[PDB]
């Protein structure tokens, strides 16, 4: 509905070979009012 | 090592595109008609 | 007196806008079978009026 909603959560984990077999509920972060037809996306990585 | 994300349609200046960068102590969310390069990365 | 021309409106588009969505692109409409890739004329119309 023309809104970009981002939810997030940070959890301390030990076994890193895969995602943990636990249960953590993401909490709302932002509800930005952005009107676009998002179809593709890409991740940014730091290049020192 | 992971800073942010970009969300768009053609990822060029033809159409508007979102972009999120995790500033060291801030956030730089901007939705503009960015002309994204073929290899986006945030250099320091 | 001149009927200000700075106020424009999209007369041609290839789809129906979703609610609260803004379109700002200025690409030429490919109306007919003509490629319309660059310039205008015949079946290539400038989207805004
Ligand atoms: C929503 O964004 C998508 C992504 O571009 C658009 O999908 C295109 O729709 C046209 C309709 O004529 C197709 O010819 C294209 O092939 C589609 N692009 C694809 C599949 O990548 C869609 O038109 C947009 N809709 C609105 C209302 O903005
Ligand atoms: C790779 O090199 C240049 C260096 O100025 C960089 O800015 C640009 O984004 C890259 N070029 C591409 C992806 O075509």
């Amino acid at each position: 509905d023309g809104y970009f909603k981002i939810y997030s959560k940070h959890t301390p984990i030990n076994l890193v070979r895969d995602l943990p077999q636990g249960f953590s509920a993401l909490e709302p972060l932002v509800d930005l009012p952005i009107g676009i037809n998002i179809t593709r996306f890409q991740t940014l990585l730091a290049l020192h | 090592i992971i800073r942010g994300w970009i969300f768009g349609t053609t990822l060029d200046s033809k159409t508007q595109s979102l972009l999120i960068v995790n500033n060291a102590t801030n956030v730089v969310i901007k939705v503009c008609e960015f002309q994204f390069c073929n290899d986006p990365f945030l250099g320091v | 007196v001149g009927g200000n021309y700075n106020y424009l409106y999209r007369l041609f588009r290839k789809s129906n806008l979703k609610p609260f969505e803004r379109d700002i692109s200025t690409e030429i409409y490919q109306a007919g079978s003509t490629p319309c890739n660059g310039v205008e004329g015949f079946n290539c119309y400038f989207p805004l009026q």
